[PDB]
């Protein structure tokens, strides 16, 4: 590794997060500390899961060669079993969390700016099918990617209409 | 001094019908309604007397007008100056001399000679500008 | 310190008009599509801001006056066709007589 | 909609707005110049992007290429560069081109236009 | 409501977390690797912050 | 004084120096104050001797008002020099090519002598030069390396040992350059490398700067400037102080992002892109005197025939100048006014080059020969018609006006076999519409953009009208020689009934008694005599894949036209 | 890329094509016509177009020119047939003026029906195709230099060949005994005409024509990406 | 669109008289309220009008009220209000009617063209543009989230069906 | 030659504005000024972008007004 | 394979350029073999002007192609003959004209003899016989008289033409060097053939 050359040989624990901390024992462990909350936080956050999420990315890195090996395919970019859905309740949480510290903790600006990130779509009246299709409409946000996201994927039927889309534009 | 000098124009030509039907006499009123007077490439232009060349009454090609233009090269005879030269009569207003070559002059009548500036023929302008000393 | 662009920049040589001797022209004695459209406009214009014509028969329009002046070969224009602008100053013409030419369909 | 020969402009391209909303415009764009060019119009080009869009007259001094400063009614006929040797001279233009060539200057790239010459027939 | 005015939060299709997307750049582009394989995990529900780690084979291999 | 008439027929691009805009410029930026309460402050960026953005005053430079002033520029005599933003790259490419301490180059002019003129300085500075001993003063050259945090420091590293070098010294240095090293690499003599740094900046005329968020730039860059020390002299090595060192940064930054930033959009960044100005204000254009609306059909109108209704014919107007030819054709359209229609609302008279609308015209009945009459679009007229996406040839066209005197009606109509021309439907589709107003405008839609000229595709030398749909399946009913009823007749009544509408000529059928019967294709021929062809064909009714099951009729079957008498076959979408 | 007074494309000066379409014809003015010459066997060109009636040297030369124009033909579209896929020879061409349709437009307005054998005029007749066929290059010139008779430019001579041959298939001794020496000098100045009115004008934007033209069909090429 | 439209203030909404449930409805119609008629068509050639996508309506039955409705522009301006007087002059927009005018609003069932002016504003009242007549049917004064007045007035299109719709 | 820039530059290298035109103003500009450019004006974009009309087929031919003709029939 | 057909095809080269053999022709395996041995086959030709053609058939992994000191030695010592040396041919494997080496020893000794003209070609352009090749137009070689009357004629300088290189290879067969004019017999989809003329200009590498 052009970047990591010293401690590629290394088996002293230490250096090697002592050379993460300055690419990024009281130090030796917050860089350490600090590396189990942000790497896989769902197993968990404390030093009690390191056992576990060693093995879970050793799981990951496996899944990964068997793919390379073409014992798989890749995952389907456009399968509804790897997709989820989220409306008012997550997406205005998160711009709630990151507008909360930055107009709360970091020093009536909040709400303006939560609203302008409402407008930032404008709920047309074209008639009442017209506004609950606004509310059953599912945003996704010149290649073969392109083309594959517009199509009616296998996965779809039941869960999205095989007729609804655009029929001109983009 | 008085002299004569070649001078190269473009001409517009509002009427080319009109203007088509006596060529010459119409473009000596044009040189002369324009340059008479008036500063013009380093001189004055005192008279216009002379066409030396001229182009057909060409068509404006990138207006919708209908207009023509007309290239002219004229010899008229135009007044200079140099430095260090005497004019016999100049009329206070700064001073306007009174003689064929109108040119103003930044020092009743007083007779003035030129000083070394160099006279300022300011194109357009219905005189010259230049300094000196009695 | 160099000087400004205007100080060395030399504007052109004036061309001479070198119009081709009658027998000595190669282009269409035939007028375009192009080139009677133009003569019409041109003529047609003028007609909007003079209003003498040789035509014997009136029209109320300068357009009909154009058109018939060209169909009846007394428009008082000629097409000059810049063949060439030769280095040491020439530009090498040749004026073509609409009213000698052949006109287009245009209709 | 409809629009006459007279409206809002806007203020840095001297063009008409954009369409009904702005109460002015609608749009001769690249395709419609392709075709009134293949068409060999350029009368209709004339019209419609100079009489009907920013048509303008610029004053080139044709001593030096330079833009000239130029009023028939307040006498002013001079050039920044070659002042008493100014030939200024009327070319048919528009305010975006105008504007365009002002950019260019801004990023210190001198523009001179040399202006086509004065042919003469022979004497 | 809000300015005067009637909006709507739209639903957003989002790729779920916790879950190994393996890519194939095979149009050669970014040619030094060709495959990624992004996991993004979410500790115990859709407002806890996610942090994605990303495994690569390089080229170099 | 006249300005003759002029046509550009070349432009020369250059690199503009301190000369450049010292000899251009109408003003110096000397304050930094906006204005003086309502008129623009003298000495400030928005001087009106730069230009005019108001109706309020003028130009002091020229004297027009803001719509013949195309503005004019001023200068900003900097206290430091700055490096042109547009050629860093060319002042990187000369700083390892030319000995700093005597401006010689330290590499072989001969070497790349050979090359094409725009490679040699590319190449020459393409190799290492670091360490090289100049051969007239023996200094060695260091290395030019370019600072990573901005795009405008050069920082000259001599064996460890690094300097800044500062835009007055890469201008000492380049000052020493020669001519003669100028243009043996290939560059022009206008392209002497001094000009790259600049100690005099051209402030943009107004006209490119309206409004009052580019001139926060041009302020912010102003009074920055006046903090440096005007007398600020840097010799290589002299270690400034910091307090500039920061300051010196920021107006050099401060000029990069006012030219090649990308908040406040820079100079050059109007350029680029599809809205930028040279495809969205160069290459295309807004227009006045045009119109848009839905269109739809009209199988009254013929092909070459635009249906246009009243209230777009009474705003858009055709310019008329009046003569004695057509004094008395105008004045119909004078005297009615906006009140009637065929009206007018405007006039120009020219002996007072002024426009008078039609309302406020006290006593002006006096249409006086030489003025223009701007009059109503009337049935005849020639207008552009154009649907876009504009692809084909055809795709703009000129049809004569028909107008719709019915108020109800406010869309475009045109013939069903005119769509051909524009790839146009009546399922929502819009077209433009623009009649013209100028006579040479017109004279050219007249004869050169009529559509009789995109009857034959240019793409395909094949026609591109023709019968489509209900004329194609009704050509056939008409053409086919039995019907359920039996043979395919019409007594002289219906024969009669069926030229009503075609608007030519109708034929004679004084030959014909009341019960006397007519075939479709006599008929048909009645109307083909007119433009006698021959034409000899089959049918797209008659082919091979029906021909198994069904009775095809013999006289179907074969399509023939001699002389524009259809004797046997159907016409259909093949003929 | 624009047409020039030469009829040449060019870019400002540099030429891209010595004359537009290799033929300086406007697309708008082709008409699709059959050759006959090009599939008959020479057997079968002889009872077709030798014509019999005179013996005369000149009505051997006037084969002899028909047998060659056949044989040029082939050579070159065989040869055009070798260095394509599935570019297969055809004998219909696009040419400015249908030729066959003017003669039979006139056939059919004469007056008189069959002519009687006149030697004179037929001997007349041949000459003045083969005097127009010679002068037919001179379309793409004007009617002064015809008069004096100047030198045809080599390329300009080439750009006549496919009229020139067709003109000499229909206007053949054995197709045109029945058409009067006045008809057929209205004939001859019917086709000069339609030869004039189908050239490219001068200036035309035929790049932009071009590009538009070469365009459209691409949007069809990549529909037909699934097929 | 909305059964509280006439205490609603809308923008470019139609409100269309009558509707009718579909001879031959769907499962969709028990959830949404049916919009359109059942008009009666005729799969048919008539004179070659409704070729390429168009259709030949019953002028009648336009009459009657087929797909006709109100449309519904909202005006709002934030500042005092009233109609100028003519000491201003100078700053008064051009050919503008300025009449019309009663406490700074038009009055509601007034019918309003292009040249007039409604909701004076001190020049800097507010010109009606729009090239369809309208009659206006609403006048309020709220206050807005600073607690300060605005204009807010809505104005009525009455639309039947016309040619060139879709 | 290609239908892209690099064609473009190969054909035309002297049309600055039809390049810029075409693609990336800013780089062409700059190659233009370190090159002292001459750019004549042809074609169609060039002359657009000076603000004028091209040279093609209605503006092909100049029209010159007859002189002589108009002596005889108009004075 | 390559050798064979280079054998075959260099003599009719030589005929079409209506050039007459100095030497005599040996055996095709007498040339494969000197071509081994050597490095090079050299022959020898005369034109019509009594000039001399030298051409060299450099094999593929001779020393020649591969050290830029051996070409130096050969065509400094082949320049130096008692010979009029109106051209100098020679024949290498495509990968060698991507040599720099190589490259920069031809336009050295180019350099070096003004007069003398020098090209090197691949193996493929006298693989074939390029004027029978029916893809190729038939191509020819105008005089100056006849290129000046043309251009007159159509008030164009040499420079307005269309270009061709010295190193195409029905150019290359012609012998047609930088500044002359060829003109081609296209055949025509629209005219039924077509008639240009291109300007011959510098050869590439
Ligand atoms: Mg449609
Ligand atoms: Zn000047
Ligand atoms: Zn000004
Ligand atoms: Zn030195």
């Amino acid at each position: 590794d052009p970047i990591f050359q010293p401690v590629q040989h290394e088996l002293n624990r230490e250096k090697i997060i002592q050379f993460l901390s300055e690419k990024v024992q009281y130090l030796n462990e917050r860089q350490l500390t600090i590396l189990d909350k942000i790497l896989l936080p769902h197993m968990g956050q404390t030093a009690d899961t390191r056992v576990r999420k060693l093995r879970f990315l050793g799981l990951l890195i496996h899944k990964i060669l068997l793919v390379i090996m073409n014992v798989f395919p890749p995952t389907d970019r456009d399968s509804y079993r790897t997709k989820r859905v989220h409306g008012s309740g997550v997406s205005l949480a998160k711009a709630f969390k990151a507008i909360f510290n930055t107009s709360v903790i970091a020093p009536s600006d909040l709400n303006r700016s939560m609203e302008q990130s409402i407008i930032s779509q404008s709920l047309e009246r074209k008639n009442l099918l017209n506004t609950i299709s606004a509310l059953r409409t599912v945003n996704t946000h010149q290649t073969e990617r392109a083309d594959m996201m517009r199509r009616v994927h296998a996965s779809y039927p039941g869960y999205i209409c095989v007729a609804q889309s655009a029929d001109t534009g983009e | 001094m008085i002299d004569q000098k070649i001078f190269e124009t473009t001409l517009n030509i509002d009427d080319p019908t009109n203007f088509c039907t006596n060529v010459e006499a119409h473009l000596l009123k044009e040189l002369e309604n324009i340059y008479v007077g008036k500063c013009f490439k380093n001189s004055f232009i005192l008279n216009i007397t002379g066409v030396i060349q001229r182009s057909p009454c060409f068509i404006m090609r990138t207006n919708n007008s209908g207009r023509g233009y007309m290239h002219v090269r004229f010899s008229a005879v135009v007044s200079y100056l140099n430095a260090f030269d005497l004019i016999a009569a100049v009329k206070i207003i700064l001073g306007e001399s009174l003689l064929t070559e109108p040119v103003t002059i930044v020092i009743q009548i007083v007779p003035v000679q030129l000083a070394n500036s160099s006279v300022y023929y300011i194109p357009g302008r219905q005189q010259a500008s230049a300094t000196g000393s009695i | 310190e160099s000087p400004s662009i205007c100080e060395g920049f030399v504007q052109a040589s004036s061309q001479t008009l070198v119009i081709i001797p009658d027998n000595e022209r190669i282009t269409s004695n035939v007028l375009t599509t192009f080139e009677a459209t133009r003569l019409v406009a041109v003529r047609a214009q003028q007609l909007a801001i003079n209003g003498s014509t040789m035509l014997k028969k009136k029209y109320s329009s300068p357009i009909d006056i154009a058109k018939q002046e060209l169909f009846n070969r007394k428009i008082p224009l000629l097409v000059m066709r810049c063949i060439k602008v030769t280095p040491e100053g020439q530009k090498i013409v040749e004026i073509w007589n609409p009213r000698e030419m052949g006109i287009p369909l245009l209709d | 909609y409809a629009v006459a020969s007279y409206g809002p402009t806007d203020a840095l391209t001297g063009q008409p707005l954009d369409g009904k909303r702005s109460h002015g415009g609608l749009r001769l764009g690249e395709m419609e110049h392709w075709v009134l060019t293949a068409q060999g119009a350029m009368q209709t080009i004339i019209e419609k992007s100079h009489d009907d869009s920013d048509g303008c007259i610029s004053y080139i001094c044709r001593n030096c290429g330079e833009p000239a400063i130029y009023n028939a009614s307040h006498p002013i006929y001079k050039c920044m560069n070659c002042d008493v040797q100014a030939d200024i001279g009327m070319v048919d233009s528009r305010r975006s081109s105008i504007v365009f060539q002002h950019e260019m200057r801004a990023a210190n790239v001198n523009i001179t236009s040399v202006l086509s010459p004065r042919v003469f027939q022979p004497a | 409501i809000a300015r005067g005015g009637e909006w709507v939060v739209d639903l957003l299709e989002n790729i779920r977390f916790n879950t190994l997307h393996i890519h194939y750049h095979t149009m050669q582009q970014g040619n030094n690797e060709i495959i990624r394989g992004e996991f993004i995990s979410q500790p115990g529900g859709a407002f806890e912050n996610s942090s994605q780690i990303i495994i690569r084979y390089m080229t170099t291999g | 004084m006249e300005a003759g008439y002029a046509e550009i027929a070349a432009v020369q691009f250059n690199i503009a120096g301190d000369n450049d805009h010292k000899r251009q410029g109408v003003m110096e930026v000397t304050i930094s104050n906006l204005f003086e309460g309502t008129l623009p402050a003298e000495g400030g960026i928005y001087d009106a001797r730069m230009g005019t953005t108001d109706h309020h005053y003028k130009c002091i430079t020229c004297s027009h008002q803001r719509k013949q002033c195309m503005g004019h520029p001023g200068i900003l005599q900097m206290h430091a020099p700055v490096l042109q933003p547009l050629f860093i790259a060319e002042i990187r490419r000369w700083l390892r090519v030319i000995c700093l301490n005597c401006g010689a180059p330290i590499v072989d002019l001969k070497r790349y002598e050979h090359l094409i003129r725009p490679k040699r300085l590319i190449e020459a500075a393409s190799s290492q030069t670091e360490g090289k001993q100049c051969y007239v003063c023996k200094a060695v050259h260091p290395k030019i390396v370019k600072d990573s945090e901005d795009y405008f420091t050069f920082w000259a590293d001599q064996q460890g040992k690094i300097d800044k070098l500062y835009p007055q010294i890469i201008r000492e240095i380049f000052s020493r350059v020669t001519y003669d090293t100028v243009v043996k690499l290939g560059r022009s003599k206008n392209s002497h490398p001094e000009k790259l740094v600049l100690k005099a900046i051209q402030i943009p005329p107004i006209s490119i700067r309206p409004g009052i968020d580019i001139n926060n730039v041009i302020q912010y860059l102003v009074r920055k400037n006046l903090l440096i020390p005007k007398d600020l002299q840097i010799v290589r090595g002299q270690k400034i102080p910091l307090n500039i060192d920061r300051n010196l940064q920021t107006i050099q930054q401060l000029y990069y992002n006012f030219l090649l930033d990308s908040p406040a959009p820079s100079i050059m960044r109007r350029l680029p892109r599809k809205e930028g100005r040279i495809r969205k204000s160069l290459l295309g254009s807004q227009v006045w005197s045009i119109s848009r609306s839905t269109i739809c059909g009209n199988s009254d109108l013929h092909l070459d025939e635009v249906g246009y209704p009243i209230s777009f014919a009474r705003t858009l107007q055709v310019a008329e100048t009046v003569q004695h030819y057509n004094i008395n054709r105008l004045m119909p359209y004078f005297l009615n006014g906006k009140r009637q229609y065929p009206g007018c609302s405007r006039v120009y008279k020219q002996i007072t080059q002024s426009v008078h609308d039609i309302e406020g015209l006290k006593q002006d009945f006096r249409l006086e020969v030489g003025d223009i009459l701007y009059r109503d679009v009337v049935t005849g007229d020639v207008a552009f018609f154009n649907r876009q996406p504009s692809l084909e040839r055809s795709s703009i066209g000129v049809h004569r006006i028909v107008v719709l005197e019915n108020p109800k009606i406010s869309t475009f109509q045109m013939n069903v076999s005119a769509c051909a021309w524009y790839n146009a439907d009546f399922d929502g589709d819009q077209m433009n519409l623009w009649v013209p107003w100028s006579v040479m405008s017109r004279v050219e839609a007249e004869l050169l953009c009529s559509v009789r000229n995109w009857f034959i595709s240019t793409k395909s030398s094949g026609p591109v009208n023709g019968q489509v749909q209900d004329s194609t399946v009704g050509s056939f009913l008409l053409t086919r020689t039995n019907t359920p009823m039996g043979k395919n007749v019409m007594n002289k009544l219906h024969a009669m009934g069926l030229f009503q509408t075609t608007q030519t000529d109708p034929p004679c059928f004084a030959n014909y008694s009341p019960t006397d019967l007519l075939d479709g294709k006599s008929v048909v021929s009645m109307l083909l005599r007119q433009t006698p062809i021959n034409y000899q064909r089959a049918p797209t009714w008659y082919s091979e894949v029906y021909a198994p099951y069904m009775h095809y009729n013999k006289q179907d079957i074969s399509t023939q036209i001699r002389n524009g008498e259809l004797i046997e076959g159907v016409l259909d979408k093949k003929a | 890329c624009i047409v020039d007074y030469y009829r040449r494309v060019s870019i400002d000066t540099r030429l891209v094509q010595q004359l537009y379409g290799e033929d300086g014809l406007d697309a708008r003015q082709l008409e699709t016509v059959r050759f006959e010459t090009i599939m008959l066997s020479d057997q079968e060109l002889e009872d077709k177009f030798k014509y019999t009636g005179i013996q005369s040297p000149l009505f051997e030369e006037e084969f002899s020119r028909l047998k060659k124009d056949r044989d040029k033909y082939r050579q070159i579209f065989l040869n055009v047939e070798n260095f394509n896929f599935s570019q297969l020879l055809t004998d219909v061409r696009q040419v400015p003026v249908n030729v066959a349709s003017i003669v039979k437009n006139i056939l059919l307005s004469s007056t008189s029906g069959v002519l009687p054998f006149d030697e004179k005029s037929i001997l007349q007749k041949y000459a003045m195709v083969k005097t127009f066929c010679k002068n037919l290059p001179y379309v793409f010139i004007n009617n002064i230099q015809e008069r004096l008779q100047t030198p045809i430019p080599v390329y300009l001579k080439r750009a006549a060949s496919l009229m020139r041959m067709l003109i000499r298939i229909e206007l053949a001794t054995v197709k045109t005994l029945n058409i009067t020496c006045e008809q057929m000098s209205a004939i001859l100045d019917l086709i000069r005409l339609q030869y004039t009115q189908s050239l490219i004008n001068y200036g035309e934007a035929v790049g932009i024509l071009a590009a538009q033209s070469v365009s459209e069909p691409l949007t069809q090429y990549m529909l037909d990406s699934h097929h | 669109y909305c059964f509280s439209w006439p205490y609603r203030v809308d923008m470019n909404r139609f409100f269309q008289f009558y509707n009718e449930m579909p001879l031959v409805k769907t499962i969709a119609h028990n959830y949404v309220i049916p919009n359109g008629l059942n008009t009666i068509v005729a799969y048919m050639i008539y004179g070659g009008y409704n070729q390429e996508d168009s259709v030949i309506v019953s002028q009648s039955f336009i009459d009657r009220g087929g797909f006709a409705g109100t449309f519904y522009r909202e005006e709002k301006v934030e500042l005092s209000f009233g109609k100028p007087d003519p000491l201003i002059t100078k700053n008064l927009k051009p050919g503008a009617n300025y009449e019309k005018l009663v406490d700074g609003f038009v009055p509601v069932g007034t019918v309003v063209k292009k040249g007039d002016i409604i909701i004076g504003k001190v020049d800097r009242s507010v010109m009606y543009g729009f090239d369809e007549p309208a009659v206006v049917d609403a006048v309020m004064r709220p206050h807005g989230p600073n607690d300060e007045i605005f204009g807010l007035m809505r104005l009525r299109y009455e639309r039947n069906l016309n040619i060139g719709d879709k | 030659t290609s239908l892209e820039k690099a064609g473009l530059n190969a054909r035309e290298p002297s049309n600055v504005l039809l390049r810029m035109a075409l693609s990336s103003p800013v780089q062409v500009l700059t190659d233009a000024a370190v090159d002292s450019a001459v750019n004549p004006i042809y074609g169609i974009a060039a002359p657009t972008l000076m603000g004028s009309v091209p040279r093609i087929g209605t503006m092909y031919s100049d029209i010159i007004m007859d002189e002589k003709y108009i002596t005889e029939n108009y004075k | 394979m390559a050798m064979q057909k280079l054998f075959t095809y260099i003599y009719e080269f030589i005929e079409y350029r209506k050039m007459v053999l100095l030497e005599e022709k040996v055996p095709y395996d007498k040339f494969v073999q000197m071509v081994l041995n050597t490095g090079f086959f050299r022959i020898n030709a005369e034109t019509l002007n009594h000039g001399i053609v030298s051409v060299f058939i450099f094999g593929a992994n001779g020393k020649y192609v591969h050290h830029g000191g051996d070409m130096r030695t050969l065509l400094t010592n082949t320049l130096n003959e008692k010979k009029h040396y109106e051209e100098l041919i020679l024949i290498v494997d495509k990968p060698v004209l991507s040599k720099k080496n190589i490259l920069d020893i031809i336009v050295e000794q180019r350099a070096a003899n003004p007069t003398i003209v020098i090209n090197i070609y691949p193996y493929h352009l006298f693989c074939i016989n390029i004027p029978k090749v029916s893809a190729i137009p038939k191509h020819k070689l105008i005089t100056q008289e006849e290129a000046q009357e043309f251009l007159g004629r159509e008030y164009l300088q040499p420079q307005d033409l269309m270009q061709i290189s010295a190193s195409d290879p029905p150019v290359v067969w012609l012998g047609g060097r930088p500044g002359d004019f060829v003109q081609i017999e296209r055949p025509s989809e629209t005219a039924m053939h077509a008639v240009v003329i291109r300007f011959i200009t510098k050869s590439k590498i």
